DNA sequence: TTCGTAATCATGG
DNA sequence: CCATGATTACGAATTGT
């Protein structure tokens, strides 16, 4: 009876329980049902003095309440903190009672029940058969859930269901509305437990007069009339409305193990049941393991942007890849053709070229190890492909080689020999295909989206979703569906209470929280130098482990508002609190009047954050190491599950510090913790800055004094290093924040700067810094335009890479998807980027060059394109969509919209997105001054031929493409002055 | 919502709302947070010159009926409300007054609800009433409570007028005559039964004189007004040092004067010329003297002295050497907790007056050297806060207030 | 005071003047919407669909709602009942009773008062079936509350459940409370206290108060 | 919760 | 007086057709 968990859900009718999902060896599904109660910790006079009895108790033992609230102090005269030592009991109750000095009640009710219980949330176990009864098929009632969950045992292997699912509809104007418009497709991918996987596709019939049903049942495809006559096998199935949402409506209703879907909670699963309901009065049906509570399906909100998720409650999880990717890591469109970009990419050898076609072979001799699989994997189902990161393209023909692949696409000839393959847009337009519906349409749309279908199970395979799920519920001490649901403060209570139950301590609060109330310039943006980048090893966790910043080990808070108090209070303070034991930050005072804050912590006896953040860490590297000494598949995922979610947790602590509504709110230990990372930070920009490296022999800029108090170790600026002696190399410092620093090497062989960066890294690690201080050598960059780590571009290389290695091309911080800028000034960018880059490498840039000769070419470029007028008119069009809930009077865009509506016979609705210009007279000259720009707007419509009298306004064009390339560029003045000539106006900068 | 703790809370808001008064910073602050309370729970809510009409200069025949006449006097005015500190008017600060008094005034105020505020005179460190501010109950029958508890009460005269009558100057200076007060009438402030608006009248003059000299006069604690001889002799009474400052008065010069029929006073100067406070204010002091240092509304002196200064302020006995010192600071039981309670530099500041804000500016722009837990030496680092003279009469007392501050210590040390 | 043709039934929608700068919205949102609901027997009939437009906006200051119309013999006019035969409008009616201290009472009418609008947020029901065309209604409603929101003062809820989180589907923010279950269990509406918060905060408004006995009934 | 443009208003060189 | 500077308001950066 060895069962490993799934899933812990709750039930909200009126007598609610706590249901497990598990999975045995052979593939059966066993639900167990336990009652929930409500966990209450008193002391013990105070369960002494209950008058009627606590359902049932257990004791605690002896802990320690100490209050943690701060009083400041304007002498060196402080009282010591209070701390209480009694026995203590934890009380369950059936109904939710109130306990005037019940402690301890910032903790959930479900993590009580696991620690008490000594449940995982995932682990393996050999359950007792005595403790459990029979109630239906399945389902199982427990009442002593400490017993039966005695033994543990290793972990085993289990199967897995899997639904995918995607829906097409029709629309030729706006964004469908469930009234007006139907569904044309619908796609799924289903994977049962026998490891067997199917894929299927449901078309509507009612586009499809009855000749072409007809010839699409001769060509291959199935007709059906009822529901009963439907089998899966079958790939592509025609069928009318009715039916096919009937099958919709059957296919929800199973006990999955996951409905993955991107963005189906907001469209796709709420236009199928709303739909569904306006043809028939027929609804999904969720049904609770024990046949007790059914519930029907309706889509809530939840206010993080609006997240939306599903009322299921028979133990499936409605999966959003959206929402996970948006609150996961950040990118700079959350497209899924952009995810599919950024994700599945590889490199490919040109076989073949003539007429209008290519052939392109892709190996892991040519990019790396799985990343041939993975592109040949997403290739079985793929339409188009995306080349260069420029062309997009029609596949013809593919064959999946033994261990790589071979493709044919209908591309031009390129001048090259190994190309950068991607999956990504799709050259369709969908609404002029439902204008002229035919079979062939149909059934490439349904291509279409069976291919949509499966991307996002590529993608769940590609994030390590499941794994990540596993580690996070055993780590958080949290039930699986809620894993990625909730904030930074919900995800830490776990192994917080965890902490203060093995330390025997609770900290209390007895006051109330009063609410109190940086941005790093590099120096220069224009480099044409190597930039070698190194990481902090967490340096937040570290310093506050250094510092013991913990809320019950603050001795005091001192601040004093004048210098008479501030200097005796300093002598004091050195007199009284020495160090090492004590240590003293300075910060910012609190109120105006003060003028001198100092914080003083103890290191006699370590913490409890810094315990947390020692354990986080100390499992993060052991993990680290069990991951590289693996070689199973399954093995190196769950390892970097673990090692992933250790540093997932391990970074919120510093926000939680400083959040009024946690458990770990403490003022001073945050601004202790800014302040000496500020320090740590300077000391290392003013020790590296300047250092050189002569003959073999490295010199720093500064004494390597620690910025603390003496220590004893050696201070010698020269240190000896065992590189080559002719070296002689001297660094400079550019930009450094708190996960990470720059340095600049003057030199263009990669492979000199990358020995000489990891023998610097070695050398400030053991030499310069001390305790637990360290840093990593990352990448070296090169071409470096930047104006804050938000925005910039630069070619990459890693660590371990040699001279003759593929470039990283990292460019963030520039969207290129706003479609409200233009089609022009966008191809304006990019080749003036392009033409940047080039001479960025050329040798002799120096600063005040480059500036003068992109204003020269800017000048060629927009005086030619002002006197040619060769430019189409498509090129110059900006988009709007309409939408009349709009504030004040007028705001001319509705009269636009409306006297283009008086004016024409052809009507714009409120959902029509319209297309505008801007259009004169013709006869203007060039404008210098500007004028207000609202009236020169006009909406161009399909049927619009610019006549002779007119002509578009290149000088708003030209100004707002003056405007972002004069954003970058060192110089200010030329660029001032250039701007001043042009269009006589103040550029805005930053 | 269900309970009415919250209904109780607004209604409490809207009370304060119905007295606001911006000068209270407390009260100000605790009416910001329930606003930003409101605002956040419920995601929005809906949040003495205009007690005085215009002031009769001219002769005038009144309403008959009955009238009950109090003489507004000459000197500062401030108002004291219940669930609020005193209040001056202008600037809206605060002042140290006894605790008897302030226990008198609470029981006054909260016998009855409707008296909005009491107001107070002072002039030369002497507090008289004026009159009284309330919607429900007339000051006549409240003037014999506030005589019962022994606080000074003014001369309300009670008049009913039957027929027409001229406020012509005869008749004002019948009822001054019927008043007979030996303080100064500025004005005279008289209400209607029945109406909750109450009026005052004051009769204007000005012309020209010459004033020979302005000098000063001890009045007591190192507190000292301003005052201006004539050729005359007659003495002219002055507000506060910012009147001079503000009336812009010149040494032996012609200046305009107001009359009244019983005293003169300056006023204000409402000329568009240039002159810049800053001159003023030291054209003032060296023709006053460089001894002396401003107290927002007095003068004070500079004077060396040293010990006799801890005794005044302790109540004590005098004191000779360090070591009877220390023995009569011992055998005082009572104020100890004052010792025990408070700080040291604010303690010095107090025995020696200095002002709060500008001591505190000064100490935090020049540096000094501190060895054995004592202050030994001093040396100014930024010298532009000098330019104010009164930064350097306190530069130049700072020499005593040093040692004072030593003094303080050594006992501070001995004692505990 | 104009009046309005749709393509549907009525056919013919009379409205006031404060109510005509979004009317024009909700024909464009009717059209979309008007074959569905006829399918089935609603209540009341449609003639009296947009009878609550007639109200002015400019002399109101508190806003009265109700999640859905009367499932049966419905009339037109929110929380009316002529015989005073509904819960709600019984418990409404004591409630009054109570706080105005009147014993004896016959009827009332929230109409009446001047100040006060009687709305509904869904504008029609099926016999039988409580909030059974929430997906009819929803972006009309959502307007009519933005437009009724730009002219009361404070707006006073029913339902905790239903109105939960109204302060999200109202992006103008606007002082609003929320009343509990009119038919809640355990006496849970008895103890509550809207009528007293809703004048004290029109006082402190600056608006005169609502005289509630001008609905009574006699 | 972000930033960037456009129209308006307001202040010291 | 007005170029210069600083506020205020607008609206997509949205995602699913």
């Amino acid at each position: 009876m060895d069962v490993r968990c799934i899933n812990w859900f709750e039930s909200h009718g009126e007598n609610r329980f706590l249901y497990l999902k598990s999975r045995c060896r052979n593939g059966e599904t066993v639900f167990i049902r336990f009652p929930h109660y409500f966990y209450y910790v008193v002391t013990d006079e105070i369960y002494q003095s209950l008058s009627p009895p606590p359902f049932n108790a257990r004791p605690m033992g002896k802990m320690r309440t100490i209050d943690i609230d701060e009083t400041i102090s304007y002498n060196l005269d402080i009282k010591d903190r209070k701390c209480s030592v009694a026995d203590m009991w934890l009380i369950e109750e059936p109904k939710k009672r109130s306990i005037q000095n019940a402690t301890m009640d910032e903790f959930f009710n479900i993590s009580w029940f696991y620690i008490s219980n000594g449940i995982s949330p995932d682990g393996c176990y050999s359950l007792d058969e005595q403790y459990l009864t029979k109630i239906n098929n399945g389902c199982y009632h427990c009442d002593d859930p400490r017993n039966c969950f005695a033994k543990e045992i290793p972990r085993f292997d289990i199967p897995r269901s899997y639904l995918f699912l995607a829906i097409a509809c029709h629309f030729d104007k706006k964004f469908p509305s469930v009234f007006i418009n139907p569904i044309s497709h619908t796609s799924y991918c289903y994977i049962d437990l026998s490891g067997k996987r199917l894929l299927f596709t449901l078309i509507n019939e009612e586009m499809l007069t009855e000749q072409e049903i007809q010839e699409a049942v001769d060509r291959g495809c199935l007709r059906i009339q009822s529901l009963m006559e439907m089998d899966y096998e079958r790939e592509l199935v025609l069928c009318s409305e009715i039916v096919l949402l009937r099958i919709a409506k059957q296919l929800l209703e199973l006990t999955f193990d996951y409905v993955v879907t991107f963005n189906g909670h907001n469209f796709d699963l709420r236009y199928i049941t709303n739909r569904l309901e306006l043809l028939t009065g027929e609804k999904i049906i969720f049904r609770s393991p024990d046949k007790k509570e059914a519930v029907h399906l309706c889509i809530y909100e939840r206010n993080q942007n609006t997240t939306f998720h599903v009322n299921n409650n028979n133990g499936t999880i409605f999966f959003d890849l959206y929402s996970f990717i948006q609150k996961s890591e950040k990118l700079d469109s959350y497209k899924l053709d952009s995810i599919s970009k950024n994700a599945f990419s590889c490199m490919g050898k040109v076989l073949n070229r003539g007429v209008r076609e290519m052939t392109f072979i892709g190996d892991d001799t040519t990019d790396a190890k799985g990343k041939a699989d993975t592109f040949a994997k997403v290739l079985t189902t793929g339409n188009y492909v995306t080349v260069d990161e420029d062309i997009i393209c029609k596949v013809i023909r593919k064959d999946i080689l033994e261990n790589g692949f071979k493709v044919v696409l209908s591309c031009p000839t390129l001048p090259n020999d190994i190309y950068k393959l991607s999956f990504g847009k799709d050259d369709i337009d969908l609404a002029q295909m439902y204008k002229d519906y035919n079979l062939n349409i149909a059934l490439d749309m349904a291509r279409y989206c069976i291919h949509d279908a499966c991307l996002c199970q590529y993608l769940w395979e590609y994030y390590g979703v499941e794994t990540k799920t596993d580690a996070g519920a055993a780590t958080y001490v949290l039930p699986q569906s809620m894993v990625f649901e909730y904030r930074a403060s919900t995800i830490i209570k776990g192994p917080l209470l965890k902490l203060l139950l093995e330390t025997k301590t609770i900290l209390v609060r007895s006051e109330t929280k009063q609410k109190f109330p940086k941005v790093f310039a590099p120096k220069q943006k224009m480099f044409s130098n190597n930039v070698l980048i190194f990481d902090y090893n967490s340096l937040y966790p570290n310093v506050c482990i250094f510092g013991n910043l913990s809320p019950e080990t603050l001795v005091g808070v001192v601040v004093s508002t004048n210098r008479l108090e501030e200097e005796i209070n300093n002598q004091l303070l050195l007199q009284k609190y020495p160090p090492p034991r004590y240590i003293t930050v300075h910060c910012e005072p609190r109120l105006p009047n003060l003028i001198s804050e100092i914080a003083i912590f103890d290191r006699s006896i370590e913490g409890t954050i810094p315990r947390l953040l020692r354990t986080f860490l100390a499992e993060r590297a052991r993990y680290k190491k069990m991951l590289k000494q693996a070689t199973s598949s399954t093995e190196k995922a769950i390892y970097d599950s673990m090692q992933y979610t250790y540093k997932i947790v391990a970074n919120s602590v510093y926000g939680l510090m400083g959040f009024r509504n946690s458990a770990l709110y403490s003022y001073a230990s945050a601004k202790s913790c800014t302040s000496i990372g500020r320090r740590m930070i300077l000391y290392l920009e003013s020790v590296l800055n300047g250092a050189e490296l002569s003959n073999g022999m490295l010199r720093f800029a500064n004494t390597l004094s620690n910025p603390f108090y003496m220590d004893d170790r050696d201070i010698n600026p020269i240190v000896k290093t065992s590189l080559p002696i002719d070296y002689r190399f001297r660094f400079r410092s550019v930009y450094g924040d708190t996960d990470s620093v720059f340095t600049e090497i003057d030199s263009q062989d990669v492979d000199k700067s990358i020995e000489i960066a990891k023998e610097l890294e070695r050398l400030i690690n053991s030499r310069v810094l001390f305790n637990n201080f360290k840093i990593e050598f990352e990448a070296v960059y090169k071409n470096l335009i930047m104006q804050s780590k938000k925005k910039y571009t630069t070619m990459k290389y890693s660590a371990s890479s040699n001279s003759k290695s593929v470039p990283e091309r990292i460019n963030k911080g520039t969207s290129e998807t706003r479609r409200d800028v233009s089609k022009f000034h966008k191809n304006m960018i990019k080749t003036y980027k392009t033409r940047l880059s080039e001479m960025l490498s050329e040798g002799r840039m120096n600063s005040n060059q480059v500036c003068i000769d992109i204003l020269r070419s800017l000048e060629t470029d927009l005086r030619s394109e002002f006197d040619s007028r060769s430019s189409p008119l498509e090129l110059f069009m900006l988009s709007r969509m309409h939408h009349s809930n709009y504030k004040s009077a007028d705001n001319p865009n509705m009269y636009l919209v409306t006297e283009y509506n008086k004016n024409n016979p052809e009507t714009i609705e409120l959902g029509e997105r319209y297309y505008f210009a801007y259009i004169c007279p013709a006869n203007v000259p060039w404008t210098k001054k500007l004028v207000n720009i609202k009236t020169y707007e006009t909406i161009i419509d399909r049927s619009f031929k610019l006549g002779s009298n007119q002509r578009i306004f290149y000088e708003v064009y030209f100004k707002r493409l003056t405007s972002e390339i004069v954003n970058l560029l060192d110089n200010k003045v030329l660029c001032i002055s250039f701007f001043q000539r042009m269009f006589g106006s103040r550029p805005t900068f930053y | 919502m269900t309970s009415s703790a919250d209904l109780t809370n607004l209604k409490e808001l809207l009370s304060l709302y119905k007295s606001l008064r911006f000068s209270d910073s407390v009260a100000i602050e605790k009416y910001n947070s329930l606003v930003e309370w409101g605002t956040s729970t419920y995601w929005k809510i809906g949040v003495i010159s205009d007690y005085y009409d215009e002031v009769k200069n001219k002769p005038f025949n009144i309403d008959p009926g009955y009238y009950i006449f109090l003489p507004v006097y000459f000197g500062s005015v401030f108002i004291y409300s219940k669930g609020k500190n005193m209040v001056e008017l202008g600037s809206g600060n605060s002042f140290q007054i006894p605790d008897e008094i302030r226990s008198a005034c609470n029981k006054v105020l909260d016998s009855d609800n409707g008296i909005d505020f009491l107001r107070f005179v002072l002039l030369n460190n002497r507090w008289i009433m004026e009159d009284a501010i309330s919607k429900y109950q007339s000051p006549v029958n409240i003037f014999k409570l506030a005589s019962e508890y022994g606080l000074n009460i003014p001369n309300y005269l009670e008049i009913e007028i039957e027929e027409d009558t001229l406020f012509d100057d005869e008749l004002y200076s019948i009822m001054e005559r019927s008043f007979d007060d030996t303080f100064p009438k500025i004005s005279i402030s008289y209400i209607k039964l029945g109406e909750l608006k109450r009026q005052v009248v004051d009769f204007f003059k000005f012309s020209f004189m010459y004033i020979e000299s302005i000098k000063v006069d001890r009045i007591g604690d190192n507190i000292f007004i301003p005052s201006v001889i004539t050729k005359s002799g007659k003495k002219i009474l002055v507000k506060d040092v910012d009147h001079l400052i503000r009336s812009k008065v010149r040494e032996h010069t012609f200046v305009k004067v107001k009359k009244k029929n019983t005293f003169s006073i300056l006023y204000d100067y409402d000329g568009n010329g240039t002159e810049t406070r800053g001159e003023v204010i030291k054209r003032i002091i060296d023709t006053i003297g460089r001894d002396y240092y401003v107290n927002g509304k007095y003068f004070s002196k500079v004077g060396i002295a040293g010990l006799k200064q801890l005794t005044n302020k302790l109540d004590i006995n005098e004191c000779a050497t360090v070591d009877e010192l220390v023995d009569e600071i011992n055998k005082s039981g009572t104020v100890k907790r004052k010792i025990k309670n408070q700080s040291v530099f604010d303690l010095s500041r107090e025995c020696l007056g200095y002002p709060e804000a500008d001591f505190i500016t000064l100490v935090n722009n020049m540096r000094f050297k501190i060895e054995n837990c004592k202050v030994v030496n001093f040396n100014i680092e930024n010298t532009n806060c000098l330019n104010n003279p009164s930064i350097e009469t306190i530069y130049g007392n700072f020499n005593q207030f040093v040692s004072i501050f030593n003094t303080v210590t050594d006992v501070k040390k001995r004692l505990f | 005071m104009n009046s309005v043709t749709i393509s549907h039934a009525p056919y013919t929608i009379t409205y006031h003047d404060d109510w005509e700068p979004v009317m024009s919205q909700l024909v464009e949102f009717y059209n979309e919407v008007a074959s569905w609901l006829l399918r089935d027997e609603t209540s009341p009939i449609p003639d009296k669909f947009f009878i609550q437009l007639k109200q002015p906006l400019r002399n109101k200051r508190v806003c009265v709602c109700g999640i859905d119309p009367y499932p049966k013999d419905g009339t037109g006019v929110p929380f009316e009942s002529p015989n005073f035969t509904k819960k709600s409008i019984k418990e409404i009616a004591s409630s009054i009773s109570r706080l105005t201290g009147v014993i004896d009472y016959k009827g009332y009418n929230l109409n009446i008062i001047d100040g006060v609008i009687p709305w509904n947020y869904y504008l029609s029901c099926k016999l039988g079936e409580t909030k059974s065309h929430a997906i009819y209604w929803d972006k009309i409603s959502k307007l009519l509350l933005q437009h009724i929101t730009k002219h009361v003062s404070v707006l006073y809820c029913l339902g905790k459940t239903d109105f939960s989180n109204i302060r999200a589907k109202l992006e103008s923010p606007v002082t609003t409370i929320v009343g509990y279950h009119p038919a809640a269990r355990d006496h849970q509406f008895e103890k509550d206290r809207s009528f007293e918060i809703i004048n004290v905060l029109l006082e402190l408004d600056n608006k005169t108060p609502i005289n509630w006995a001008q609905g009574f009934i006699y």
